[PDB]
């Protein structure tokens, strides 16, 4: 089951390693350091989570078929109940924030229309598209001197 | 060598006029395709676009006052050493 | 369903999303 | 035709004083005494004319030069023979060095002097239009020879001058020693330089 | 400074890059909720990044900056007793 | 001949004083003598330290070639050149007859004096005739090249001080290191290994000026690691 599914996990490990450094820098507070460097080094390590989040969507047929938990062997007699909410995943408040995605879903919405309203959603996106080929088309429009020693070492040639 | 560096300085300064101004013709065509239900999409962006980049036209007013600072901006003081001889000649008679 | 273990690690993104956003202030 | 020179590997200091009597008809004035040296700098470098040669001569002062495989230049230890303008750039050291105290003592690792010989207290006598000075040499081998010089004012009379040298030298009633008349660069601009090739080349060095 | 040219003309390329992927703000389930605040942060990040390269280059255009006389009293009072106490 | 030396520097503007304060205090004003010191390693590929050196002083029309250098003068070259630093690109290596050229050698607790023994020259010719060829042909091939000017003021006991500025000409173009101000130099080249009791009276005439000169700019001598001709 998923001979190549583990090579996806080592790429979850490469992306998880983006958390490693990040969180050990959190504790590296409260003494202040290198906002530019860290911020860019935190942002850069975040992006890849989405790009391993991306390389997962090509494999999205196996998170749908889901490949799912045939997988639990160990018999961890109870104490894996914490590995059970852990194996469990499911949705956190982030779900409480998913319905905030549902009230941001706002209206809308179905029950709203069946089709021809939807075909006015797709015909609603596609016209945002053409405004962008009018965009790229107007874009290409404008597109003290060192201590004398080193100078005597420069009389030695030294730079 | 004050000219080459203020030469690249108004040679990067004119690359900001092709910078803040293309933030104009960016807002324009957003009102032509406009008049639609959702035509307020470009209104959160364009209006965050030319609200944001229109303070990059503030930074284009500081450049020329630097090259107007070239318009707007031997070797001794030893004249005060004629304060030094001066005290001496007042010293000779005093 | 190997997807739902990754939707709570989507939720691992939000606490970094709002902690990165509350950093922005 | 203002210069030339020659040497002998067979002779003695007691054959040095003789030719006076028969040349005492042509000698008007005995000028000031010269002196000299010659030595060979053997480069200690590995492999790769590989023999470097040096010499020195004092007639009212001194100066030095070297020649290896047809490439040469001239030098000095002196401030007069050096335009004072050389010291006007301040460029001049004023702390002039023996070149043979420069190369032998400073350069001892690679080129150390591999040969030394000379002869001293030279003199002058005046042969019309071409002077004649004379001195003898002594090797490590005992007495190694004798040597003398001539310099002509007029260039065109240089054919009768080289003709008149062996004609008072046929009366030598003595055995051969030879010379070179050659010029290094086809240029040969210096009446000073071109008797040094008739010197090193005719010393067979 | 030829390196302010190489970085801040790669920052010019950055104004060129900053207008690029931002307006580029584009039109999966979990990851397409992802990419939507991914550019609110990384389009506007890089937007405060050329806003920061706006400031860096806004105020670093600025780093391109780099008597007892007592009037004539103690002047002409001692300008006489100098010379008329000189010759007289 | 063992000679001793040291140096210091000050702004361009407060060099107006120092120049006529080297006229007031020295009894002589600074005077211009152009000096270009060039380098040659021994032929670097030999393999079986002091690099080869050279110098000269040169047509005033040849140094600055622009309108005879904007009309004639003596000290008018003082305020003229900072980043304008190439009067000549060096015309590469230059130098088949060699013209007059010269050199010397100097090797290494108050002060420092190197044993400096010298020499001079006249001209070259032949197979490898020229100055570059009879240089690497002597077994020493070019490492680098250097140049400068100077303004000197005569003094007691054969003492002279030349305020100088230098340039460096090469493959990538030539530029003057005189940048940031002006320089000065003074020396006494002794009779080789001359009396050290004159090497205790050589310092103390210089101590007058060293702690007299201390305070317009300090009097101090530069590092030895940088002193050796070693490459």
């Amino acid at each position: 089951p998923g001979q190549a599914l583990d090579a996806v996990r080592m790429r979850l490990a490469q992306l998880t390693h983006s958390l490693r450094r990040i969180r050990d820098e959190m504790s590296k507070a409260e003494l202040p350091q290198w906002y530019t460097l860290q911020s860019q080094l935190n942002v850069t390590l975040s992006q890849l989570v989405s790009v391993t989040s991306t390389l997962q969507h090509f494999q999205e047929t196996l998170d749908s078929t889901v490949v799912y938990p045939l997988p639990k062997f160990p018999t961890t007699s109870h104490e894996s109940l914490v590995t059970t909410l852990l194996r469990k995943k499911n949705i956190p408040e982030v779900d409480e924030w998913m319905k905030y995605v549902r009230e941001t879903s706002g209206v809308t919405t179905a029950l709203l229309k069946d089709e021809e309203i939807e075909k006015l959603l797709q015909q609603d996106r596609e016209i945002t598209n053409w405004a962008r080929t009018t965009f790229r088309n107007e874009y290409g429009k404008h597109d003290p001197f060192n201590v004398d020693d080193v100078l005597k070492f420069t009389f030695t040639g030294e730079k | 060598y004050i000219q080459e560096r203020l030469k690249s300085l108004n040679d990067i300064e004119t690359q900001l006029c092709s910078m803040l101004q293309e933030a104009s013709q960016v807002t324009f065509i957003f009102g032509e395709l406009k008049r639609g239900n959702e035509s307020v999409k470009p209104q959160f962006e364009n209006h965050v676009k030319q609200f944001y980049e229109r303070l990059d036209k503030s930074t284009t007013q500081l450049r020329k006052e630097i090259q107007l600072l070239d318009e707007n901006v031997q070797d001794t003081e030893k004249m005060e050493e004629q304060l030094d001889l001066l005290s001496a000649i007042l010293d000779p008679s005093k | 369903i190997f997807k739902i273990v990754q939707s709570r690690l989507m939720s691992t993104s939000y606490h970094l999303n709002s902690t990165l956003e509350s950093l922005y202030d | 035709g203002k210069s030339a020179v020659i040497f002998v590997e067979r002779a003695t200091p007691a054959t040095l004083t003789e030719l006076k009597d028969a040349l005492s008809n042509s000698i008007l004035s005995v000028r000031d005494p010269w002196s000299i040296d010659f030595r060979t700098y053997r480069c200690s470098i590995k492999n790769l004319s590989k023999l470097m040669y040096s010499i020195t001569f004092h007639h009212h002062g001194r100066q030095t030069v070297l020649i290896k495989d047809n490439s040469a230049m001239v030098t000095t230890a002196a401030a007069a023979d050096i335009p004072p303008a050389l010291v006007f750039n301040g460029s001049s050291t004023g702390v002039p060095e023996s070149i043979d105290t420069i190369l032998s003592s400073k350069l001892s690792n690679i080129w150390m002097q591999r040969q030394l010989i000379k002869g001293d207290a030279g003199e002058t006598l005046i042969l019309d239009g071409l002077t004649v000075r004379l001195v003898n040499l002594f090797s490590s081998t005992g007495f190694k020879g004798l040597l003398i010089e001539l310099q002509a004012d007029e260039a065109g009379e240089f054919e009768t001058k080289i003709a008149g040298i062996e004609g008072h030298l046929a009366e030598i009633r003595a055995k051969e020693y030879k010379t070179s008349s050659d010029s290094l660069g086809p240029d040969t601009s210096n009446e000073i330089c071109d008797l040094a090739y008739q010197y090193v080349r005719a010393l067979e060095l | 400074q030829a390196l302010y040219e190489k970085l801040e003309q790669t920052r010019t390329i950055l104004s060129v890059k900053l207008a690029e992927l931002i307006n580029m703000t584009t039109i999966s389930e979990l990851a397409v909720a992802t990419t939507s605040v991914m550019m609110v942060n990384n389009q506007t990040m890089q937007l405060i990044k050329n806003v920061q390269d706006l400031l860096i280059l806004t105020r670093s255009i600025k780093e391109k900056w780099l008597f007892d006389e007592k009037q004539i009293e103690e002047l002409l009072d001692n300008c006489i007793e100098t010379f008329v106490a000189e010759k007289t | 001949v063992q000679q001793l030396s040291l140096f210091g520097s000050i702004g361009d503007d407060g060099y107006d004083l120092l120049i006529s304060t080297l006229t007031t205090i020295s009894g002589n004003p600074p005077l211009l003598y152009n000096s270009l010191c060039t380098v040659w390693k021994p032929n670097p590929s030999y393999d079986v330290p002091n690099r080869i050196k050279l110098s000269k002083e040169v047509p005033f029309s040849y140094l600055i070639d622009e309108t005879m250098m904007d009309k004639p003068l003596n000290f008018r070259i003082l305020k003229s050149f900072t980043n304008d630093k190439i009067p000549l690109n060096y015309a590469m290596t230059r130098n088949e007859s060699c013209s007059p050229w010269s050199l010397q050698i100097s090797d290494i607790r108050s002060v420092s004096m190197q044993t400096i023994a010298e020499t001079i020259i006249l001209s070259s010719a032949g197979k490898n005739s020229s100055v570059s060829s009879l240089m690497n042909g002597l077994g020493y091939v070019f490492e680098f090249q250097y140049l400068t000017i100077g303004v000197k003021f005569f003094m007691k006991h054969g003492l002279i001080l030349e305020l100088q500025k230098i340039w460096q000409i090469e493959e990538a173009g030539n530029s003057q290191i005189t940048s940031g101000g002006f320089l000065l130099k003074a020396y006494i080249n002794v009779s080789r290994g001359t009396d050290i009791d004159r090497i205790n009276y050589t310092e103390t005439a210089l101590m007058n000026l060293k702690k007299e000169l201390q305070g317009y700019i300090e009097l101090s001598v530069p590092d030895r690691q940088s002193m050796d001709s070693r490459v």
